[PDB]
C-alpha cells in the first residue's frame, strides 16, 4: 500500500512514493558525502560530491536531487563510484588555500573529514590558485572569503528561514564572489546563527576569533535560560 | 536603424492586439 | 617510509607547497591512523627470547 | 640531529615564529606542553603561555617533527641542571632567550639536516 | 575590473522620462500577472539607453518600480555582458577574435588601430568618444574579421577600409553597416541562381 | 596493488581452515565455535566448561602436538553481559602453527 | 543514400531569398493552406512529420517528431508555451540569422501552425540582444502581417489564434541548454537546473513548457503542406532530410548553401564554390562540428559523407552543422587555444567539475603552445578531460573536453616534438 522496494547494495528496503536515493541509502546506515544537500534548508545541485553509481546504465547520476523508481539497485560502493568521488575531491582542493593551521574551524572542517576518508592522495596542480579579497559584515560574522568552496549554503539560507534577504552571487565563471554587491552589513537574530551552516572555514565567529581548537573541550549539556522557548 | 525608439514597436500595435491576456493567477 | 601516504607523513618539501599535503600531515598528527578492527598477535627473536605484542 | 635543551627561533626581524598553531601540544606523548592563544593587537595572533615543563619531556623529537611553520627546535646544548625543582618548568620568556643565545648553533644545522627529511 | 562599488553615485540620483512611463506599461502588459516581478532584461536595459551607463541609483532604482530586494538586481547586472556598469565613451567598439575570426587574421582589423587611434586596448580614448574591446561568438563568421561598433556591425573589413569607417565616423559620418566590399548579402555564388519559383504547385498533401 | 600492499599467501590458509573444521568434529561437547582469522591464524570459542579438558587433548595426540603454551591473557569488556575474557595461546612445535582458545567468564 | 548526393535544385524547403523582404500575400509560397490544416483534428499534425522524422537542428539527436507528441499529449490546469530559440552559441555557426534577416515571414508561420499541435497557449522567442539591426525589425514582420488580420486570436478561420513576445537577453550563452533558457526568460541570474527535475516539459515557466529551434519550427509548415514520400529523399533509412551549412575559415567563398545529407566533404568543401586554399597538399585538418567536434586528418573524412550517424563512425559526430578547416599557416595548437580560451568565458559557473575544472586546462593549454615543461604531462591531461562528463549538469562540459579529448587523438608528435623545440632551445 504506497511504498517502493528499492534494493541498496543488494538488500532490500522500502521507500515512500517519492523520496530521494540519499534518503532511501540513509535508512540502512550510510553517508553518500554531503556539500550542498542538508536536511532544514531546501536542495541544489552543484557540490557534485554524491554521485552515486546505478546499476545497468552508463551515466551516474546525483543523489542529492532525483527521485527513486521501482526497484533499481543502488550500488554505492563499487570502482565506478569511486571513480568520481576521488575526482570531484581533487577539484574543490585546487583552490583553497594553505590555511590549516590556523583556519579556526581546523578541526572540523569538511575539506578535512572528506578529504582523507573519501577521495584522493596528492596533489598535481601545481601552480595557480586565485585569492580574492575579504570585507566585512558585523562584528560577529568575520569574512575571509579566500575560501568558499561556494556550496551556496549561507545563500539559500538567507531568503530562507531568517527571511532577510540580503546575500547574493554576483559574477561569472572562475570569479564569483559571495558577499554582498554593496556595502550593506547584515544584521539581524538568527543570522548570527550562520557559523554552524558554512562546511569550511569562511564564515568564522569573531568573539571567539582565537582561542582554543575543537579537540580540547568537554561537552557538558545543558539549557538556555534567557527566554521563553529555552 | 533606430537606436532607441522601441516604442510603437512594443506600445501602439502590440500594446491593443495583445489579448486578452487571460494569463491567470498565481496570486500567489 | 611506506608510500600511500594516508600512513606515511610526507616530506618537508611536499606538506610546505601543495594542498593535499597538509590535511594528510595536519590530521595525522592529532589522530592517528585509522586501522581496522580485529586482533593480532606476533612474535619475534630477541636476543634473550622471543617477545610478544597481543 | 642531536636533541636537547629547547629554543623558539625568530625569523629576521623578529616575529616570534610561532603561530600558536596548537600542534606541538598534542602530539606530545609525555604531556609537557602548554599553550593558550589569544589575539594579539594587531589581529595577528601569537600566544601567551607557553610551558614546556622539563621534567615531564620525554625527549621524542615529536615536537621537532610536527611544527609546520617550522619554530620549535631541539637544541643540541645540555646546559642544565639547577639546584631546585622550583626552576626547570619553563615559561615562554625564559625560552626564546634560551633561543636566541645561541642561533648561531642552531640556524647552521638545520641547513645541514634538513635535506634527509 | 572589480565587482564591488565604492560609493559612487548612492543618490546620483537618476530617473525615468515621463515618456518611458507608458511603454512600461506595454512590457509588463508581455506576461502574466503575480509571476510579472521580473521584466527587469529590458526595464533594467531601456534605462541604460535612457542615460548611457547605469550607475548604482539606477540598479536601486528599478527596485522600487518592481518590489524586488535590490540584491535581485545587482546580481542581473553582474552577470551579463552587454549592461556596462561603468563610465564609456560614444563609440564602444569589438573586434570578433575566436577560431574563424582568427584564422582570417583579426588581427588585421585590430591592431594598426593602435598606430592609427594611437590608444591601447580596454582603454577609452583620453577624451570620450572612443573605447576598445574584443568578445566572441556574434553575427557570422562567414564574413572577414567583422566588427561591431554599437549598434551596428561591418562585416567583411579589411585593415584598408577601415581606417575610413573609424577616421570618417570621427568626422560624423556613418558608413552603411553591411558588408561593404565582395557580396552584399553573403550570397552562395556557385548556386546563387536558383531562378525562384512558387511553390511546386501547391494542393499536394491535401490527401 | 602490488607495490605497497602486503602480498598475501593461501596455502597457509587453506589447512587452517581443515584442521580447524574438525576438532568441532570430535569434541562437540565443549566447543561452541571456531574461525579463521583473515592473515591464517585460528580462534577457538570453547565454552568455559572445557578448559582442562580441551588442552589435554591439544596437550598431546599424534594430529596436533601443541606442546609450547606462549601467553596467557585476558580483555575485560563491559557490555558483554559476562565481563571478562581469558585468551590462551599455544605453539605446536612440530607442525608450525598457532591457534589460541578464547574462553569467556565473569567475576563470581 | 543513392548516388552519394545531396544536390539542390530551385526544389529546396527555404522559399525565397532575393525576391521579396517586405510583407503580403506571400505572394507564391507561404500562408497558402491554413483553413484546412487547424480545423482537422490537432494530432493529424502530430505523427504526419514522422514521414520526415526530423532529427532537430539543436545540435543533438532525439527526432523533433517524438518531443511533441511526447508528453503534453494530455492537458490539465496550466497553459502551455512555446519557447523557440533564435540564438547562436556555437563559434562559426552563422545558421541562424540568415533565416530571419531577409524572410520573417516563414517563422510567425511556424509557430501558429506549429504551435496548434502543443496546443500550447502563447508564444515566446529569444534573440541575443546582440543582433540589435535585425532582430529589430521582426516586430515590423509581425506587425505588417498580424495587423492585417492573419493571427489572433482566432485568426484565421479556427477558435484558436495567439500571437507571439519577442523578448532578448544580453550576454547570454543561455540558448546554451534548455532549463536555462526558460529561466532566463523569467528574469532570473541564469543557471540552468538540474536535468531531471521533472524534466523540461514539466518544471517550466509557472507550467510545462516546450524548447524548440529554428529549422525545426521553420521547415515544419512546408513539411506538412507538402510532405510525402519526399518527406525522405536523402540520407539512409536513419537520417533523412535536408539542411543548411555555413562553410568557414577556408574556402573561395564560404556561404551558406542548402545541401541534403550523407553529403562527402571533399566535394562540398571543394564545391560552393571553389577549394581555394589547396584542396590537397593543404593537408586539410578539418573540425566537422562548430566547436562540439574535434579534428579529423586527411583521413577517410574526405570520403565520410555529413550523415549524422556516419560521423558518429568516426571519433566524434556533430550536430552544430558548421565546418572550419585550416591550410597551413594556421597552428593547430595555436588554433585551438582560442577555442578553450572561448569556454572559460562562458560558463555558469555552479558546478565544480565545469568552474575550476576547465582552467586547470585553460592554464596549462599556454604551457604547450608557448612550449615549456616536459611531457608526461599530456598522459595526465587526457585523463582530466576523461574526468569531466557524468560529472557536469549541462552538455557545456560535455562539450567542453572534446576538442581537447580528441587533440590528443590523432595528433601525437606535434606537441612532443614542439616541447623539445623550447627543449632544445633551452640548451
Ligand atoms: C554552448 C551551447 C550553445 C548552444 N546554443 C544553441 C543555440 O544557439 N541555439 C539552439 O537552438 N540550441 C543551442 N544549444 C543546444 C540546445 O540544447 C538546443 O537548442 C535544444 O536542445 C533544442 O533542441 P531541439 O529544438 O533541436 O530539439 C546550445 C547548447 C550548448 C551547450
Ligand atoms: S579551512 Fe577547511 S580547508 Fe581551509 S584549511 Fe582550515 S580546514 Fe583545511
Ligand atoms: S559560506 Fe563558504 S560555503 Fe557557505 S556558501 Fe558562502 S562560500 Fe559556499
Ligand atoms: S611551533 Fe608549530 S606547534 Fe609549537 S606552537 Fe608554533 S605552530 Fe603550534
Ligand atoms: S620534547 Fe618530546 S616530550 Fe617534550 S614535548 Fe616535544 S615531544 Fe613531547
Ligand atoms: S557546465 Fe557546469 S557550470 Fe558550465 S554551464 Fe553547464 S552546468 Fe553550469
Ligand atoms: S550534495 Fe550532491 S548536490 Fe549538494
Ligand atoms: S564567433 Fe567570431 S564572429 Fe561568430
Amino acid at each position: 500500500s504506497n511504498l517502493i522496494e528499492v534494493f541498496v547494495d543488494g538488500q532490500s528496503v522500502m521507500v515512500e512514493p517519492g523520496t530521494t536515493v540519499l534518503q532511501a541509502c540513509e535508512k540502512v546506515g550510510m553517508q553518500i558525502p554531503r556539500f550542498c544537500y542538508h536536511e532544514r534548508l531546501s536542495v541544489a545541485g552543484n557540490c557534485r560530491m554524491c554521485l552515486v553509481e546505478i546499476e545497468k546504465a552508463p551515466k551516474v547520476v546525483a543523489a542529492c536531487a532525483m527521485p527513486v523508481m521501482k526497484g533499481w539497485n543502488i550500488l554505492t560502493n563499487s570502482e565506478k563510484t569511486k571513480k568520481a568521488r576521488e575526482g570531484v575531491m581533487e577539484f574543490l582542493l585546487a583552490n583553497h588555500p594553505l590555511d590549516c593551521p590556523i583556519c579556526d574551524q581546523g578541526g572540523e572542517c569538511d575539506l578535512q573529514d572528506q578529504s582523507m576518508m573519501f577521495g584522493s592522495d596528492r596533489s598535481r596542480f601545481l601552480e595557480g590558485k586565485r585569492a580574492v579579497e575579504d570585507k566585512n559584515i558585523g562584528p560577529l560574522v568575520k569574512t575571509i572569503m579566500t575560501r568558499c568552496i561556494q556550496c551556496t549554503r549561507c545563500i539559500r539560507f538567507a531568503s530562507e528561514i531568517a527571511g532577510v534577504d540580503d546575500l547574493g552571487t554576483t559574477g561569472r565563471g572562475n570569479d564569483m564572489q559571495v558577499g554582498t554587491y554593496i556595502e550593506k552589513m547584515f544584521m539581524s537574530e538568527l543570522s548570527g546563527n550562520i557559523i554552524d551552516i558554512c562546511p569550511v572555514g569562511a564564515l568564522t565567529s569573531k568573539p571567539y576569533a582565537f582561542t582554543a581548537r575543537p579537540w580540547e573541550t568537554r561537552k557538558t549539556e545543558s539549557i538556555d535560560v534567557m527566554d521563553a522557548v529555552g | 536603424y533606430s537606436t532607441y525608439t522601441f516604442l510603437d514597436l512594443n506600445l501602439d500595435l502590440s500594446k491593443f492586439r495583445m489579448p486578452q491576456p487571460s494569463s491567470g493567477r498565481e496570486s500567489p | 617510509k611506506v608510500d600511500d601516504a594516508k600512513v606515511s607523513p610526507p616530506k618537508r618539501a611536499e606538506m610546505k607547497t601543495s594542498m593535499e599535503s597538509l590535511i594528510h600531515h595536519f590530521k595525522l598528527y592529532t589522530e592517528g591512523y585509522q586501522v581496522p578492527p580485529g586482533a593480532t598477535y606476533t612474535a619475534i627473536e630477541a636476543p634473550k627470547g622471543e617477545f610478544g605484542v597481543y | 640531529r642531536f636533541r636537547g635543551e629547547h629554543a623558539l627561533r625568530r625569523y629576521p626581524s623578529g616575529e616570534e615564529r610561532c603561530i600558536a598553531c596548537k600542534l606541538c601540544e598534542a602530539v606530545c606523548p609525555a604531556q609537557a606542553i602548554t599553550i593558550e592563544a589569544e589575539p594579539r593587537a594587531d589581529g595577528s595572533r601569537r600566544t601567551t603561555r607557553y610551558d614546556i615543563d622539563m621534567t615531564k619531556c620525554i625527549y621524542c623529537g615529536f615536537c621537532q617533527e610536527a611544527c609546520p611553520v617550522d619554530a620549535i627546535v631541539e637544541g643540541p646544548n645540555f646546559e642544565f641542571s639547577t639546584e631546585t625543582h622550583e626552576e626547570l618548568l619553563y615559561n615562554k620568556e625564559k625560552l626564546l632567550n634560551n633561543g636566541d643565545k645561541w642561533e648561531a648553533e642552531i640556524a647552521a644545522n638545520i641547513q645541514a639536516d634538513y635535506l634527509y627529511r | 575590473v572589480h565587482r564591488d562599488t565604492p560609493e559612487n553615485n548612492p543618490e546620483t540620483p537618476f530617473d525615468f522620462t515621463p515618456e518611458n512611463y507608458k511603454r512600461i506599461e506595454a512590457i509588463v502588459k508581455n506576461y502574466p500577472e503575480g509571476h510579472k516581478a521580473a521584466a527587469v532584461l529590458p526595464v533594467l536595459d531601456l534605462a541604460q539607453r535612457q542615460n548611457g551607463w547605469l550607475p548604482i541609483s539606477a540598479m536601486n532604482k528599478v527596485a522600487e518600480i518592481l518590489q524586488v530586494p535590490p540584491m535581485r538586481v545587482y546580481e542581473v547586472a553582474t552577470f551579463y555582458t552587454m549592461y556596462n556598469r561603468k563610465p564609456v565613451g560614444k563609440y564602444h567598439i569589438q573586434v570578433c577574435t575566436t577560431t574563424p575570426c582568427m584564422l582570417r587574421n583579426s588581427d588585421s582589423i585590430l591592431e594598426a588601430i593602435q598606430k592609427k587611434l594611437g590608444i591601447k586596448v580596454g582603454e577609452t580614448t583620453p577624451d570620450k568618444l572612443f573605447t576598445l574591446i574584443e568578445v566572441e561568438c556574434l553575427g557570422a563568421c562567414v564574413n572577414a574579421p567583422m566588427v561591431q561598433i554599437n549598434d551596428n556591425y561591418y562585416e567583411d573589413l579589411t585593415p584598408k577600409d577601415i581606417e575610413e569607417i573609424i577616421d570618417e565616423l570621427k568626422a560624423g559620418k556613418i558608413p552603411k553597416p553591411g558588408p561593404r566590399s565582395g557580396r552584399f548579402s553573403c550570397e552562395p555564388a556557385g548556386g546563387l541562381t536558383s531562378l525562384t519559383e512558387p511553390p511546386k504547385g501547391p494542393g499536394f498533401g491535401v490527401q | 596493488t602490488r607495490p605497497t600492499v602486503r602480498p598475501r599467501n593461501d596455502v597457509a590458509h587453506k589447512q587452517l581452515s581443515a584442521f580447524g573444521e574438525y576438532v568441532a568434529e570430535i569434541l562437540p561437547k565443549y566447543v561452541q565455535q571456531v574461525q579463521v582469522s583473515c592473515f591464517n591464524e585460528l580462534e577457538i570459542c570453547i565454552h568455559p566448561d572445557g578448559v582442562i579438558p580441551v588442552l589435554t587433548f591439544l596437550r598431546d595426540h599424534s594430529n596436533a602436538q601443541f606442546k609450547s603454551l606462549a601467553d596467557l591473557t585476558a580483555v575485560d569488556i563491559p557490555t558483554r553481559q559476562n565481563r571478562f575474557e581469558i585468551v590462551y595461546n599455544l605453539l605446536s612445535l612440530r607442525f608450525n602453527s598457532r591457534i589460541r582458545v578464547k574462553t569467556y567468564t565473569d567475576e563470581l | 543514400f543513392g548516388s552519394l548526393k545531396d544536390e539542390d535544385r530551385i526544389f529546396t524547403n527555404l522559399y525565397g531569398r532575393h525576391d521579396w523582404r517586405l510583407k503580403g500575400a506571400q505572394s507564391r509560397g507561404d500562408w497558402y493552406k491554413t483553413k484546412e490544416i487547424l480545423l482537422k483534428g490537432p494530432d493529424w499534425i502530430l505523427g504526419e512529420v514522422k514521414t520526415s522524422g526530423l532529427r532537430g537542428r539543436g545540435g543533438a539527436g532525439f527526432p523533433t517528431g517524438l518531443k511533441w507528441s511526447f508528453m503534453n499529449k494530455p492537458s490539465d490546469g496550466r497553459p502551455k508555451y512555446l519557447v523557440v530559440n533564435a540564438d547562436e552559441g556555437e563559434p562559426g555557426t552563422c545558421k541562424d540569422r540568415e533565416i530571419i534577416r531577409h524572410d520573417p515571414h516563414k517563422l510567425v508561420e511556424g509557430c501558429l501552425v506549429g504551435g496548434r499541435a502543443m496546443g500550447a497557449r502563447a508564444a515566446y522567442i529569444y534573440i541575443r540582444g546582440e543582433f540589435y539591426n535585425e532582430a529589430s525589425n521582426l516586430q515590423v514582420a509581425i506587425r505588417e502581417a498580424y495587423e492585417a488580420g492573419l493571427i489572433g486570436k482566432n485568426a484565421c478561420g479556427s477558435g484558436y489564434d495567439f500571437d507571439v513576445f519577442v523578448v532578448r537577453g544580453a550576454g547570454a550563452y543561455i540558448c546554451g541548454e534548455e532549463t536555462a533558457l526558460i529561466e532566463s526568460i523569467e528574469g532570473k541570474q541564469g543557471k540552468p537546473r538540474l536535468k531531471p527535475p521533472f524534466p523540461a516539459d514539466v518544471g517550466v515557466f509557472g507550467c510545462p513548457t516546450t524548447v524548440a529551434n529554428v529549422e525545426t519550427v521553420a521547415v515544419s509548415p512546408t513539411i506538412c503542406r507538402r510532405g510525402g514520400a519526399w518527406f525522405a529523399s536523402f540520407g539512409r533509412e536513419r537520417n533523412s532530410g535536408t539542411k543548411l551549412f555555413n562553410i568557414s575559415g577556408h574556402v573561395n567563398n564560404p556561404c551558406t548553401v542548402e545541401e541534403e545529407m550523407s553529403v562527402p566533404l571533399k566535394e562540398l568543401i571543394e564545391k560552393h564554390a571553389g577549394g581555394v586554399t589547396g584542396g590537397w597538399d593543404n593537408l586539410l585538418a578539418v573540425i566537422p562540428g562548430g566547436s562540439s567536434t574535434p579534428l579529423i586528418p586527411k583521413s577517410v573524412c574526405e570520403t565520410v559523407l555529413m550523415d549524422f550517424d556516419a560521423l558518429i563512425q568516426a571519433q566524434t559526430g556533430l550536430g552544430t552543422a558548421a565546418v572550419i578547416v585550416m591550410d597551413r599557416s594556421t597552428d593547430i595548437v595555436k588554433a585551438i587555444a582560442r577555442l578553450i580560451e572561448f569556454y572559460k568565458h562562458e560558463s555558469c559557473g555552479q558546478c565544480t567539475p565545469c568552474r575550476e575544472g576547465v582552467d586547470w586546462m585553460n592554464k596549462v593549454m599556454a604551457r604547450f603552445v608557448r612550449g615549456d615543461a616536459r611531457p608526461a604531462e599530456i598522459d595526465s591531461l587526457w585523463e582530466i578531460s576523461k574526468q569531466i562528463e557524468g560529472h557536469t549538469i549541462c552538455a557545456l562540459g560535455d562539450g567542453a573536453a572534446w576538442p581537447v579529448q580528441g587533440l590528443i587523438r590523432h595528433f601525437r608528435p606535434e606537441l612532443e616534438e614542439r616541447m623539445q623545440q623550447f627543449a632544445q632551445q633551452h640548451q
